[PDB]
C-alpha cells in the first residue's frame, strides 16, 4: 500500500510553487500597468512638442534673419539698433534652450523606448516561465484522484 | 640635347643676384594674391545669389487651408488670390510653388534644418516677379487684413547695400591688382635688362662664337618661369595665413548667420590652375617680346 | 670664289666720313693679311660688317659661303660658327676655370661630353700654355689672358679668323711670343685679318698689308713690308 | 651753391633710365596707399565706435521668481535690489523694465516670432546708464553684491564684435602693406645698382676729381626723394579716385541709415603729410646706406 | 716735406709678386718721367696708391702734404683737386658736348659760375682744340678724344699730372703731338708722370726714365734716353 501513500504530502506541498508563480505574474502585471504608461507619457510630451519646435524653427523663414550681421541690415537708426541687441541676445538664448530641451527629450524618449522593450522582454519571459508552472499541474494534481481510486481498493480481503 | 646643362647657371644667377630676384617673388606675390582674393570674393558674390532673391522678385505667404490641403493651386480660393495681382499692371509672371517643394530648397537657405526638425512646416509661397521695384511700399501692404495671406516678406530692400559693399571691395581689389600688374609687367622687362647688365660677359661671348637665337634667351626665361611659380606659390600660401588668422573672425560667424555661401579652403583649387597659367603667361609675354629687336 | 668684300659703306645716322666708300680688296685661302690705318678708320665697323652685325649701306660682303649683305637672321649664327674674334678686354669670365672658359665656346653648340674634352687638351698645347688648366684667370697673369682668348675660337675649325688688335695691351717684350703665334696659325691653313694699329709691328715680319686712310686705300700690294 | 645743375642732372638720369623708376613710382604708391587705407579704416572704426558709445547703457537679467511677479515693483526684494544700486558713481539713471513691454517693442519694431516667443522668457531688467561705457570692466565685476540676478552679458558690448569684419580687415591691410614695404625697401636699395651702371662714366670722373662723399650721393638721392614724394602724391590721388568710384556708392545708403561716421575730403588730407613723412624717410633710410655700404 | 713715396707693397689676397718689395723712388718738382714696366709686373697699382684708392701694404704715401698712409676719409676729397689723371679709353660721356665735358670737372668742385667759363677757352686754346667745341665727342675723331681728356684733367692748377698710358690706341704719327703736348705743361706749371707701355717712344725725346720689373728698380738715372 506504499505505492500511493508515498506521494500524499506532495499534493499538500505542491501549492507553494503555484502560489509564487501567481505572485510573480501578478508583480509582472502590476509593473506592466505602469511601464508603458510612463513610456506613453514620455513619448506624448515630445509628440506635443514637435509641433512647437518645428514652428519656432520655421519661424525664422518668414523674415527672422537677425542672427548675425544681417540684423543691422534691416535697421534704420542707431537708436532702434542699440535696444535691439538687448532683446536679440536674450532671444538667441531661447531657441538654444529649445534645442537643448529637444535633445534632452529625445534622449529621454530613447531611454523610455529601451525601458519599454526591456520590460516587454521581461514580461514575455515571466509569462513563459509561469506557463510552465501550470503546464505540468494537470498530471501533478491528478494524484488525488489516484488516491481516491485506491482508497476503495485498499481493503484487505474486502475488509 | 640634355636639359641638365641649363641648371648650373640659373643657380649662379641667383647667387650673384639676391635682391632683384626676390623682389620679383614679392611683386608677383602681391599682384597674384590680390587678383586671387578679388576672384574669390566675386565668386562669393554670385555664389551667394542662390540663397537670396534678385531685385525682380517678391515673396508672400499663404494660410494653412490652401498650402496644406489642396496643395496644388486648383481651388477657386487659390485662383481668386493668384489672379488678383495680375489685375494691375505691375508684375509679369507667377511661379507655382507649394509644400511639395518646401524642404528640397530648405537645405540651401538654412544650413541647420537637414536634421529631424519636423516635416510640413513651410507654407506655400507663389513668388511673383514685378518689373517696377519702386511700388513695393504698398504692394506688400495690400495683403494685410485679407484672409488667405499669412504674412508678407520683402527682403529686397536693404540687401542691395550688402551686395554693394561686397562687390565694391571686389572692384577695388581688381583695380589695385590691375595697377600692381601694370607696375609688375615691366619689372619683368627690366629683370632681363639688369641681368644683361650684370652678366654682360657671357651673353657677349655666346653671340660672337655663334649661338642659336632660342638659347640666348632660354636662361632668361627658365628662371622667369620658376620665379612666377614661386611667386604664385607664396601668394596662395600667404592668402591662407591672412585668411585663417586675421580674417577668420567674420566668415566663420556668417555660417551661423547664413549670409555667405559654403566657402572653404578647397575653393582656391578651382582657380589655382588658371592663376598658374596666368602668372607664367604674364611672365613669358613680356620676357620674350622685349628681346626680339635687341639682338 | 674667294672670301672678300667690295664697295662697302656705312652711313649710320650722320654720314660725315661714312667708314669706307668703295673697296676692291681680295683675300685668298689661308692668306695672312693686315689692316692698317689711322685712329678713326672704323676697324670696329669693318669687323661688324664682317660679322654682319650691321648691314652695309652699299655693296655686298662675301666670306665664300654666301653673300652676307642680305642673309636671313636664321643663318647669322651659322656664319658665326666659322668666325672667331679677339679684343682688348679679352672677353674672359673671371669666375670660371681656364679649362672652363675654352670649353664654354663649344658646349654652347652642344654635343656629347667626351667630344668637348677630346679637343681641349689637344688645343691647349697648340697655344703654348701647357698647364694652369685649373687656374682662375684672375690668378693668371696678364700675358696669357690674350693667349687663352685666342685659344677659344680654336675649339672648332674656323675657316676665316679675324682679329681686332690683340697687341697694344701686350708689351713688345711679351708680344714676341704672340706675334709668332699668328704665323703658326697661318701655316696650319686658316687665315686671319691681323688688324694692327701701330707701324712698328707692320715692318717686322713683312707680310701682306692692306693700307687704309679714312676709307681710302693708301696702298695694297699683298707682299713685302 | 649751384642748385640748378641738379635740376638738369635728375632729368638726364630720368632720360637715360626711365623704365625702372616708372615701375617704382607705381609700386611705392601702392605700398603707401595700402597703409593709408588701413589707417583710415582704423579711423572709421574708432570714430564710429566713439560716436556710438555715448548711447550705450547696461542691462541686467533677473531670476524667474522675481520676474514672474506683477508689473509694478512693490515687494521688498525688488526695491531691495533698487535702493542700494543708485548710490554708485557710474550709476546715474536706472529704468525699471517690465515683462509685458518686451513683447511690444520686439513685435512692433520686429514683426517676427509673434506666436513662438514664450511669455515666461523675457525677465524684468534694469537698464543702467554709465558715463564710461568703455570703462565697463568695473560695472560687470561689481554685480556680486546684488543677488536675485541671473547674468550680465557684458552690458552692451555687441558693437566691436559687430565691427569685427573690418577690425580683421584693417590689420590684414596693414600686414599686406608691410609686405609691400619690405618689397619696396630693397627696390630702393638696388635702384642705384643699375643707376650707376647707366652713368659709370661721370661718377668715375667726379670721384677722381675729388667731390665730397656727402655731395657724391645727392644725384643718387634726390632722384629717389622727388620720386617718393610723387609716389605718395599719386597714391593719395589713386586712393581718392577708387574711394569716390567704389566705396562712396556703397555708403550713400548709409547717409539715411547713419551707421558709419564716414570719410570725406579732409580725412585723407589729415593723414597725407603723415604719409609723406613716413614715405620719404622710408626711401631715405635705404637710399643712403646703399651708397655708403655698396658704393 | 718732399712729395714722394717709397717702401710700398700690395698683397691683395694672393701675394705672388706683392707689387713692390723695397723701393726708394723720389720725384722732384716739374719733372717729365716715364715708367718702364712689364704687363705682368703691376704699374696701375702704383698710380692707384698715388690716388689712395688702394691701401698700401707697407710704406707711406706722401704728396704735397703730410703722411697720407693713415689718411682720414674726410681729407681724401681735399687731396684730389691737385691730382689729375687720365686713362686709356678716354673716359668720355657721349651725351654731353665738347665744352660740357671740360667744364664738368671744375663745376663739381664748387665756385662762382662766372669763373667757370673764364678758363675754358684759356685751356682749350693751349691744347689746340679751340674749334668744334660744341660738337659731340662721337662726332669727333679718335685722334682728339684724349685732347679733351687732358684739358679736363687740367681745368685747375694741380701739382702732378700722372698719366696711365694716354696713347696705346694711337698711331706713332698721332702720338708725336701728344707726348710733346705734355712737355709745355711740364715746363710751365706741373710735374708729370707718363707711365709708358712700350719702349719705342721712350728713347725718342731723351728724357728721364724709370724701369720697374715686378717692383724692382732696373734703370734710374734721369738722363739720356
Ligand atoms: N657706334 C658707332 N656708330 C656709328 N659710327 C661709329 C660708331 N663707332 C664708331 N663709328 C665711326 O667709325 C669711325 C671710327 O671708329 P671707332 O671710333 O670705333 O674706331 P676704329 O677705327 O674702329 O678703331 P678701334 O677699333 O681700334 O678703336 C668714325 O668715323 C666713327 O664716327
Ligand atoms: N683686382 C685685383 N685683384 C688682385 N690682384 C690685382 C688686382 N688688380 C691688380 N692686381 C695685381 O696688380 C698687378 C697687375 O696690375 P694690373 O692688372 O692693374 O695691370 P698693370 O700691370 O698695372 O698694367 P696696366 O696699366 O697695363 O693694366 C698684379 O700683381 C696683380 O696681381
Amino acid at each position: 500500500s506504499r505505492q500511493a501513500e508515498q506521494t500524499t504530502e506532495a499534493l499538500h506541498s505542491a501549492q507553494l510553487d503555484l502560489n509564487e508563480k501567481l505572485a510573480a505574474q501578478r508583480a509582472a502585471d502590476q509593473k506592466l500597468a505602469d511601464n508603458r504608461t510612463a513610456l506613453d507619457a514620455a513619448r506624448a510630451r515630445l509628440a506635443t512638442f514637435q509641433t512647437a519646435v518645428n514652428k519656432v524653427a520655421a519661424a525664422t523663414y518668414m523674415g527672422g534673419r537677425t542672427h548675425g550681421m544681417d540684423a543691422i541690415l534691416t535697421a534704420e537708426s542707431p537708436q532702434l539698433l542699440i535696444d535691439r541687441l538687448s532683446v536679440q541676445r536674450v532671444m538667441a538664448h531661447q531657441m538654444s534652450t529649445q534645442m537643448a530641451r529637444f535633445k534632452a527629450a529625445g534622449e529621454q524618449a530613447v531611454k523610455a523606448e529601451q525601458a519599454a522593450a526591456k520590460s516587454a522582454a521581461d514580461a514575455r519571459s515571466a509569462a513563459e516561465q509561469a506557463a510552465a508552472v501550470r503546464a505540468n499541474l494537470q498530471h501533478k494534481q491528478s494524484q488525488l484522484q489516484v488516491q481516491i481510486a485506491v482508497v476503495k481498493s485498499q481493503y484487505v480481503a474486502l475488509t | 640635347m640634355r636639359f641638365g646643362f641649363l641648371l648650373n647657371e640659373v643657380l649662379t644667377g641667383f647667387r650673384r643676384n639676391v635682391t632683384m630676384t626676390i623682389a620679383m617673388i614679392l611683386t608677383t606675390a602681391i599682384s597674384v594674391g590680390l587678383f586671387g582674393g578679388g576672384m574669390l570674393v566675386v565668386r562669393l558674390a554670385d555664389s551667394s545669389r542662390a540663397i537670396y532673391l534678385d531685385r525682380v522678385e517678391s515673396q508672400v505667404f499663404l494660410t494653412e487651408d490652401v498650402s496644406a490641403n489642396d496643395s496644388s493651386c486648383d481651388t477657386t480660393a487659390c485662383k481668386a488670390l493668384r489672379e488678383k495681382i495680375e489685375t494691375r499692371s505691375d508684375v509679369k509672371a507667377v511661379r507655382f510653388l507649394n509644400r511639395q517643394q518646401a524642404y528640397d530648397d530648405a537645405i540651401r537657405k538654412f544650413p541647420q534644418f537637414k536634421d529631424v526638425a519636423g516635416k510640413d512646416s513651410f507654407p506655400a509661397s507663389f513668388i511673383v516677379k514685378l518689373e517696377n521695384p519702386e511700388q513695393h511700399k504698398d504692394f506688400d501692404t495690400a495683403m494685410k487684413g485679407q484672409p488667405g495671406v499669412l504674412d508678407v516678406l520683402n527682403q529686397k530692400e536693404l540687401i542691395d547695400r550688402l551686395f554693394a559693399v561686397l562687390d565694391g571691395l571686389s572692384n577695388a581689389a581688381f583695380a589695385v591688382a590691375l595697377v600692381q600688374a601694370i607696375g609688375a609687367i615691366l619689372l619683368i622687362a627690366n629683370m632681363v635688362q639688369v641681368a644683361a647688365y650684370t652678366r654682360r660677359t657671357e651673353i657677349g661671348i655666346m653671340r660672337l662664337v655663334g649661338a642659336s637665337r632660342w638659347y640666348t634667351q632660354l636662361p632668361f626665361l627658365v628662371e622667369a618661369m620658376l620665379a612666377a611659380t614661386m611667386g604664385v606659390g607664396i601668394a596662395v600660401a600667404g592668402l591662407m595665413v591672412v585668411r585663417a588668422l586675421f580674417l577668420e573672425n567674420a566668415l566663420n560667424q556668417f555660417y551661423q548667420a547664413n549670409l555667405i555661401a559654403k566657402v572653404d579652403y578647397a575653393d582656391i583649387l578651382f582657380i589655382t590652375p588658371w592663376l598658374l597659367l596666368l602668372g607664367v603667361a604674364m611672365s613669358g609675354l613680356t620676357a620674350y617680346l622685349t628681346l626680339r629687336l635687341y639682338v | 670664289m674667294m672670301i672678300t668684300l667690295d664697295h662697302v659703306t656705312k652711313q649710320y645716322k650722320s654720314s660725315a666720313r661714312p667708314a669706307l666708300d668703295d673697296i676692291n680688296v681680295k683675300i685668298d685661302k689661308g692668306e695672312f693679311v693686315f689692316l692698317i690705318g689711322p685712329s678713326g678708320s672704323g676697324k670696329s665697323t669693318f669687323m661688324r660688317l664682317l660679322l654682319a652685325a650691321e648691314t652695309p649701306t652699299s655693296g655686298d660682303v662675301r666670306v665664300s659661303k654666301f653673300h652676307v649683305n642680305k642673309l636671313r637672321g636664321r643663318h647669322v649664327p651659322k656664319l658665326r660658327q666659322v668666325i672667331g674674334c679677339v679684343f682688348q678686354d679679352f672677353r674672359l669670365l673671371q669666375q670660371k676655370t681656364v679649362y672652363d672658359n675654352v670649353a664654354f665656346a663649344l658646349e654652347v653648340i652642344g654635343k656629347r661630353t667626351d667630344a668637348i674634352n677630346r679637343v681641349v687638351p689637344e688645343v691647349l698645347e697648340t697655344v703654348g700654355l701647357s698647364g694652369k688648366a685649373n687656374r682662375l684667370p684672375d690668378e693668371l697673369s696678364g700675358g696669357e689672358q690674350q693667349r687663352v682668348a685666342i685659344a677659344r675660337a680654336f675649339v672648332n675649325r674656323p675657316l676665316v679668323l679675324l682679329a681686332d688688335e690683340p697687341t697694344g695691351n701686350l708689351d713688345p717684350e711679351t708680344s714676341r711670343d704672340i706675334m709668332d703665334l699668328l704665323e703658326r696659325i697661318n701655316r696650319t691653313g686658316t687665315t686671319v685679318l691681323m688688324a694692327t694699329h701701330d707701324h712698328h709691328i707692320v715692318d717686322s715680319m713683312r707680310q701682306r698689308v692692306v693700307e687704309l686712310s679714312l676709307g681710302r686705300l693708301v696702298r695694297d700690294e699683298q707682299r713685302g713690308v
